[PDB]
């Protein structure tokens, strides 16, 4: 007859369903078309893990091979024909993990934070989502992950680059400033602003520093920080002026190149990761996304398909 | 039936109980004595004490025992298997004897492992016994032809509704059916455990029923109890891995059970499949991966 796993495959477009089924090739294809995922290698743990949960086992008779049971999320209604695998991974689970990521960011554990963030980001396509808004949250969740990943990754590099040349220093300040734009939560956003302010201050680009200081204050950082910020801000006011011109436009909209960590203003051509939304300069197109690590930058895709609602007829 | 307790203990899954009782029972008949020995060894096979069966059953033993021993060697020696099947094929073709039911069951069992469902089913077709019917249904379920399975079940159902063997069979069909049926399967497993005794087999069956339905949490107790009795029990560990993920246990937990399974039985087909999946995944990765 037809195996239950096969039934699941026939029944659902969702990639997780196929993984549960054990149909890797099918699942990979779906991930490849719907999302960009060219490089499956980072996926392997997720697949096996997901795969393991798919079916239960019980023994009909002794000394014979054990039987397998396939749980269905719609067990009641599903007949033999319309079964679909039980869930097992949910949006809330992913959201919960996010806090741990936040914690690591605050501590300065950025490298570890990236891993947790990326782990969640990759996991999003696995989900089966019940309602339309819930789908939006998933997309939003992914966005948050890339934002941190690119931002944190940019930060790690900035620290690495050499301080010695003036040009080198200008580069650092620029990158620090770029971080400012990243959409993080206020606790983190404040932290980055704090950093940028100092770099700009030493740079003697006081005018720009003043703007950062004001933005920081609005956030409402702890009192000690706020006081310090006010102190710096007043100093900046004495000589509001930027000594050097930097390749940074606070006002102009940006898009940080995930690879280059260079600004891409407004309209200027950009290539984006189908999955993450990470942005890259056109040169990168066709390459593996640094943020996602699985995806192809240039790839055009159907789009994430977490819920059956997405399919319409 | 004098043997009733011994056999019943066997089907439920409490092998040791079967063995103990088998010894206590008195022969009272050359026929019965043979049946008793058959179950006694069958129990040892369940236990995986192959050596016991191979050593004790000797050529002089009754043909029924010989069949059991045949199965034992098949399980025990991987190398021997092709040779055994070949001989089995020869014996099956070159010899009519239907009467030996034990032979049919053992032979069918070998075919089943051989993954020659047709042959096993073919053999079972000849056998009249109630057990033969139960085995037949099980094979049909694996075949995923529930419909055929249902027919056999009723067939046995007419003969003996109350028999535990029949009840187990119904539960199986039941579990396959899905839906409201699942609850029915759950009760039968529960009732058996209550009456006879919770066996690892029975506990997992109950767990499977609960898991089929959403009730992951309810499943926890049965698996937990089963695990306590026997770590390394294949069905239990597998169920635990599945259960753990639904519960939201830490990923390490799922991994731990999986590793534990490997320790208990490196060979276990679940493990092999897992490995197989890993292999093709790597294979697939190369397919998608960019060239360099």
């Amino acid at each position: 007859g037809t195996s239950p796993t096969q039934i699941w495959c026939n029944n659902s477009q969702l990639p997780v369903d196929h993984i549960l089924a054990g149909s890797f090739e099918t699942a990979m294809r779906l991930l490849h078309d719907q999302v960009g995922v060219i490089q499956f290698g980072p996926y392997k743990q997720l697949f096996l893990q997901t795969y393991a949960r798919g079916r239960t086992t019980y023994q009909a008779l002794p000394c014979l091979p054990s039987m397998y049971s396939y749980p269905n999320r719609n067990w009641k209604d599903a007949g033999l024909k319309n079964g679909v695998p039980a869930v097992g991974l949910k949006l809330n689970d992913l959201i919960q993990r996010l806090q741990l990521c936040y914690q690591l960011t605050t501590v300065g554990k950025f490298e570890e934070a990236v891993e947790k963030f990326r782990s969640i980001l990759l996991s999003v396509p696995l989900l089966v989502v019940d309602n339309k808004q819930e789908i939006a949250e998933a997309q939003q969740l992914i966005t948050i992950c890339r934002e941190y990943i690119v931002g944190l990754c940019m930060e790690i590099e900035r620290k690495k680059l050499p301080k010695e040349t003036l040009d080198q220093q200008k580069r650092i300040c620029e990158m620090a400033a770029y971080f400012t734009h990243s959409n993080l939560q206020p606790v983190h956003m404040i932290l980055v602003l704090r950093t940028a302010l100092n770099l700009f201050f030493k740079l003697k680009n006081f005018k720009t520093a003043a703007t950062f200081a004001r933005r920081l204050l609005e956030l409402g950082p702890k009192p000690e920080v706020a006081q310090q910020t006010r102190k710096i801000l007043s100093a900046c006011e004495k000589n509001p002026t930027d000594a050097c011109q930097l390749n940074y436009d606070m006002h102009n909209p940006f898009d940080i190149c995930a690879a280059s960590y260079r600004p891409i203003y407004r309209g200027k051509p950009v290539e984006k990761c189908p999955l993450s939304g990470a942005c890259y300069s056109p040169e990168f197109k066709g390459q593996i996304c640094r943020v996602t690590t699985v995806t192809e930058i240039g790839k055009d895709v159907i789009g994430l398909r977490i819920s059956p609602l997405q399919f319409r007829l | 039936d004098e043997l009733f307790d011994v056999k019943n203990a066997f089907y439920i899954g409490s092998y040791q109980q079967c063995i103990n009782e088998a010894q206590r029972v008195k022969l009272s008949s050359p026929e019965r004595e043979v049946e008793r020995d058959v179950f006694l060894y069958r129990a040892y096979l369940a236990q995986r004490k192959y050596g016991v069966v191979l050593d004790e059953i000797k050529p002089s033993s009754a043909p029924e025992l010989q069949a059991v021993r045949m199965f034992a060697e098949y399980l025990a020696s991987e190398n021997q298997r092709d040779s055994i099947v070949l001989e089995l094929d020869r014996e099956m073709s070159r010899s009519v004897d239907v009467t030996n039911t034990t032979f049919l069951l053992m032979a069918a069992s070998i075919y089943f492992h051989d993954q020659n469902p047709d042959a096993a089913l073919r053999t079972l077709h000849q056998g009249d016994g109630l057990e033969c019917m139960a085995m037949t249904i099980q094979i049909l379920l694996k075949l995923d032809r529930l419909d055929l399975a249902r027919k056999e079940l009723k067939k046995m159902q007419d003969q003996d509704e109350d028999a535990t063997l029949t009840q187990l069979a119904t539960a199986w069909v039941n579990l396959a059916v899905g839906g409201e049926k699942l609850q029915e399967a759950y009760y039968i497993f529960q009732e058996l455990a209550d009456k006879c005794s919770p066996t690892l087999l029975l506990l997992n069956g109950q767990a499977a029923c609960h898991s089929a339905q959403g009730r992951w949490e309810t499943a926890e107790g049965v698996l937990q109890e089963a695990l306590d009795k026997d770590s390394g029990h294949p069905e239990t560990l597998i169920n635990l891995i599945v259960l753990s993920q639904h519960l939201g246990k830490p990923p390490e937990v799922t991994n731990r059970y999986l590793s534990q399974l490997k320790d208990a039985h490196r060979a276990h087909p679940f493990i092999k499949e897992y490995q197989a999946k890993e292999n093709d995944f790597d294979r697939l990765a190369m397919q998608y991966a960019p060239s360099a």
